[PDB]
RNA sequence: ACGGAGCCAGCGAGUACAACCUUGGCCGAGAGGUCUGGGUAAUCUUGUGAAACUCCGUCGUGCUGGGGAUAGAGCAUUGUAAUUAUUGCUCUUCAACGAGGAAUUCCUAGUAAGCGCAAGUCAUCAGCUUGCGUUGAUUACGUCCCUGCCCUUUGUACACACC
């Protein structure tokens, strides 16, 4: 785990640059308006957030 | 009585104004004409190999007269249609920027287009007078 | 002040606002005279109120129409409605009742949309279909 | 010695209506109570914040989506009004949900 | 702090979700019911509605 | 691909003198004239169909009814 | 507007750069029928030679053919830009050329056998006859014909 | 005919700097080298010059194994034997004068050819 | 189809502890580059001057100026990194394709269909999806014939229920 090599790969962008903020997962993320919550957790917490099914 | 370019059909006005600008020796054409697509969307140069630049200048001058003021990239959005992207769906492709820039500078030299404070270019009093004069020329040409 | 009113006419997403004044028989759309409506094959559509009523009905009336939104033919129908409704509203406001009812009889007996805005408008799309009411293909095997 | 009018501006936000409209109405009533000149609670187009989301967490099942949304209403107000009464108005009559912001613009 | 108003409201909602889930994790033994986030010009009051109020206070 | 059409040149790509007297002789007596009508008689390729059709508006050999693009509608001068 | 076009001089077949070309097509689209020349390049070449665009290839005169041919073999002499050329920067000698009927296919073949000898993955893919530009081949090109 | 790259002959090709080749190089290599370089290609350069020096002047120099596939073959490289990582094997490749302009990856086929039937 | 000219929307989205939407002015033929200026948004991009469409011409039934796949060379952009072509642009080769068998899918009014734009994926990449609008119809306004569904009556040796 030489600090020069450990976790040395850049992560400024791409699929794995950002996480779920709920689950830490990199799949099915919602980046709209900086929500950064994946889709399923968004469906779970939408009403608390302020999002409602309306039409 | 009085007549403005709004009182004349468009296509006839562009045709006559292009003819008048071609007749007089002013409005120098860039040396790179005859070689240019005029847009990335297009796939051939204009069919009218010489004189099409005069028509483009005529249309541009009419457009600046009609609108508030227009820059170059906005003309790029205006001209240029759909590119046949091979086997992909067509999209909108902006026209060539150099051609419209050269049109705008040439119209500046003729004095028909003035740099506007709000950005872009608007019409000038001398050029607008010329525009209505040629509109009258076309209108009394019709009958 | 000059007797003047403002009316409007709509299509799917088109909207023509027409100001009618006691003028000299002056009909402009977007600052251009009516004879140069662009699609040039629906031009008779926009003369329709003129010829149905007769130009002499409004010879000292001037027309100014600003039409925005919607595609070409939607704009054209918007101007049609704007001109017709402006004529009717002006006649009601400042001319007489009988003239207005005569105009309405001449109009509504021909293309009822001339005074009544169309109610048909696009249907929202739905998931599972590339159209508003269409659907995707099924595999089945 | 604050006689200089600040031509101040009060703008609002919310995800709900009745409390936002109530706050705006109280603001206007306060403004008229002390003889202030104003431009009314001008309505702004409710911005619809929309997300489409697939319902199924695992891709299996017939393709079913849903759309969640809020609406944000703004209703900004500006006053050609004195100093202290305006600030007192902004610092009073605050309802959770509706967010008040004040711009001096002087 | 300058940010788009729609993004500001979305952040406020996700912060409320933050608080609600965190309090659900923590005060579960307290018979947690709900949380309200009131924002004043100066203080961000956070009212906790729970059953065992005196134990929540500690 | 499948050349079962077996078509020939079948079109006068360049106008010849005798064909010029032909176009002029039945410039009238063709009571309706158009580009397709002109090429129907094997005597015009189709690009010069427009050329001959436009030239006939020289001494009023035929009269125009409508001069819309993509076609033409011409009748005999009477 | 129209001309009898001097019966007895309008050519019907031509041999420009050792390929037969039918002359009755429009000049540019008649020139297009030679390998390495397309509608854009032929259009520009005809434009530079001052010959009428709407003219037919079978009616233009002989020295017109020779001037056109000379123009489209050393293009950079006649103000044809560095771009717009067929083979630019020419990785054998660095001089932007324009390949023509036999030269185009021949030089493409030397480049192909260079890529074969170079043992590049692109070259071995060309040698095998498979797709080169990195597209999926599970479902495409599924018969040779 | 003898080898020239872009009018720069083979004789000039062996004795010539990287930067002049960049000027001769196509657009992709021009951007790559103009975008800055990693330390790993420099170390590869040093190791390869050492390997070329060590060889007794008459046989194929010792193969230098390397994982680097993303760097290109510069004019200082010809005369070299490198084993490019293939995923499994440091596949051998001797660097010909025609190597230049390309990368290394084209000569280490990461996938075995597929044979049906 | 290709040239010019006309010039028309509605959903959106957009930068802070980061570097987003980009106008405008200069360059370049283009992609693009550079210098400045707006916009944390009914304010600026934006009237998103979008395509289809319209007018005037070139083409003229020729796998042809249709079709643009497969390749060769070059120029740029994002990227630590682009070869197994990221993507965009310029020149060229231009293949199969002649309205597609059995069979089978969707759909009754601003609907189908054509046309594009926005948003989600996004450092770069859509031929995808979710939405939006433009032009906008033919044919029904019925039936249980095929495929099924609901209720009732009947028969059953079926109940893992006609697989
Ligand atoms: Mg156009
Ligand atoms: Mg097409
Ligand atoms: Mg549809
Ligand atoms: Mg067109
Ligand atoms: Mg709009
Ligand atoms: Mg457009
Ligand atoms: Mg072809
Ligand atoms: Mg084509
Ligand atoms: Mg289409
Ligand atoms: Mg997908
Ligand atoms: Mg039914
Ligand atoms: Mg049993
Ligand atoms: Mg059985």
């Amino acid at each position: 785990a030489h600090e020069n090599v450990w976790y040395s790969h850049p992560r400024k962008f791409g699929k794995g640059s950002r996480q779920c903020r709920i689950s830490g997962s990199h799949s099915g993320l919602i980046r709209k308006y900086g929500l950064n919550i994946d889709r399923q957790s968004f469906r779970e917490k939408a009403n608390d957030i302020g999002f409602y099914k309306y039409r | 009585p009085g007549v403005s370019v709004r009182d004349v059909p468009a296509q006839d006005f562009i045709n006559n104004y292009a003819s008048f600008l071609q007749r007089q020796g002013k409005l120098e054409v860039p040396g790179y004409v005859d070689i240019v697509k005029t847009s990335a969307g297009n796939e051939l140069p204009p069919q009218d190999s010489e004189g099409w630049f005069y028509k483009r200048a005529a249309s541009v001058a009419r457009h600046i007269y009609l609108r508030k003021q227009v820059g170059v990239g906005k003309l790029n959005k205006l001209y240029g249609g759909a590119k046949n992207r091979g086997v992909r769906p067509h999209k909108h492709v902006d026209a060539s920027g150099s051609i419209n820039r050269k049109v705008l500078q040439s119209l500046e030299k003729l004095g028909v287009v003035e740099i506007s404070p709000k950005g872009g270019r608007r019409i000038s009093d001398n050029g607008l007078r010329d525009l209505d004069r040629i509109a009258a020329a076309t209108l009394e040409d019709e009958e | 002040t000059v007797p003047s009113v403002q009316t409007f006419g709509k299509k799917k997403s088109a909207t023509a606002v027409a100001h009618v004044k006691a003028g000299k028989g002056l009909i402009k759309v977007n600052g251009s005279p009516i004879t140069l409506v662009q699609p040039e094959i629906l031009r008779f559509k926009v003369y329709e109120p003129l010829l149905l009523v007769g130009l002499d009905k409004f010879a000292n009336i001037d027309i100014r129409v600003k039409v925005t939104g919607g595609g070409h033919v939607s704009q054209v129908y918007a101007i049609r409605q704007a001109i017709a409704k402006g004529l009717v509203a002006y006649h009601q406001k400042f001319v007489d009742e009988q003239s207005k009812n005569e105009l309405k009889k001449a109009f509504t007996s021909y293309d009822r949309t001339l005074l009544i805005a169309d109610s048909r408008r696009p249907e929202p799309k739905k998931f599972g279909g590339r159209g508003a009411r269409s659907r995707f293909q099924k595999s089945y095997r | 010695q604050e006689v200089v009018i600040h031509k101040i501006r009060i703008n609002l936000t919310s995800t709900k209506v009745k409390q936002l409209e109530n706050v705006s109405a109280n603001i206007i009533k306060n403004a008229e109570t002390f003889k202030l000149v104003k431009k009314g609670p001008v309505r702004l187009p409710t911005k619809v914040l929309k997300i489409s989301t697939r319902k199924t967490p695992n891709g299996e099942g017939s393709k079913t989506w849903d759309t969640y949304e809020m609406r944000i209403h703004k209703r900004y107000i500006d006053l050609e009004a004195p100093a202290h009464i305006v600030k007192r108005i902004t610092q009073i009559t605050i309802e959770p949900g509706v967010d008040v912001e004040v711009i001096i613009a002087a | 702090a300058i940010i788009s108003k729609k993004r500001k409201l979305v952040a406020d909602g996700v912060f409320y979700a933050e608080l609600n889930e965190f309090f659900t994790r923590e005060l579960a033994e307290e018979g947690y019911s709900g949380v309200e986030v009131r924002v004043t010009p100066t203080k961000t009051e956070i009212i906790i509605r729970a059953t065992k109020v005196q134990d929540v206070v500690g | 691909s499948k050349k079962s059409h077996k078509d020939k040149a079948k079109h006068a790509v360049v106008l010849d003198q005798d064909k010029f007297d032909r176009i002029m002789k039945e410039a009238p007596t063709y009571r309706y004239v158009s580009v397709s009508v002109l090429v129907d008689r094997f005597k015009l390729g189709g690009s010069l169909a427009r050329v001959a059709l436009r030239h006939l508006e020289n001494e009023g050999i035929i009269k125009p009814v409508s001069k819309h693009s993509k076609q033409a509608i011409y009748t005999r001068a009477t | 507007s129209l001309v009898v076009q001097e019966q007895g001089s309008f050519q019907h077949i031509l041999r420009l750069l050792n390929t037969n070309v039918d002359g009755n097509i429009n000049v540019v689209y008649a020139l297009t029928t030679i390998r390495g020349v397309g509608r854009r390049y032929a259009n520009l070449v005809c434009k530079k030679a001052d010959v009428d665009l709407h003219k037919r290839a079978g009616e233009l005169t002989q020295e017109e053919l020779e001037r056109i041919v000379q123009i489209m073999q050393n293009p950079t002499h006649y103000k044809i830009p560095a771009w717009f050329l067929n083979r630019q920067k020419d990785v054998n000698d660095g001089k932007d050329y324009h390949s023509l009927a036999n030269n185009l296919e021949s030089k493409l073949r030397d480049d192909l056998e260079r890529l074969k000898k170079i043992r590049s993955h692109r070259g071995i893919r060309h040698f095998w006859g498979l797709r080169v530009r990195g597209q999926h081949t599970k479902t495409t090109g599924r018969r040779r014909a | 005919k003898t080898y020239s790259y872009k009018g720069v002959d083979l004789e000039k090709l062996l004795e010539m700097p990287t930067e002049d080749f960049v000027k001769l190089a196509p657009a992709r290599v021009r951007r790559k080298f103009a975008r800055g370089l990693s330390e790993k290609p420099a170390g590869l350069m040093k190791k390869l010059r050492a390997a070329k020096l060590s060889a007794p002047e008459n046989e194929k120099p010792a193969v230098v194994r390397t994982h680097l596939r993303n760097m290109i073959i510069v004019p200082e490289m010809i005369g070299s034997v490198v084993g490019v990582y293939n995923g499994k094997v440091f596949n051998q490749v001797e660097i010909r004068p025609e190597m230049v302009g390309h990368y290394l990856g084209e000569f280490s086929i990461t996938y075995t050819p597929v044979r049906h039937g």
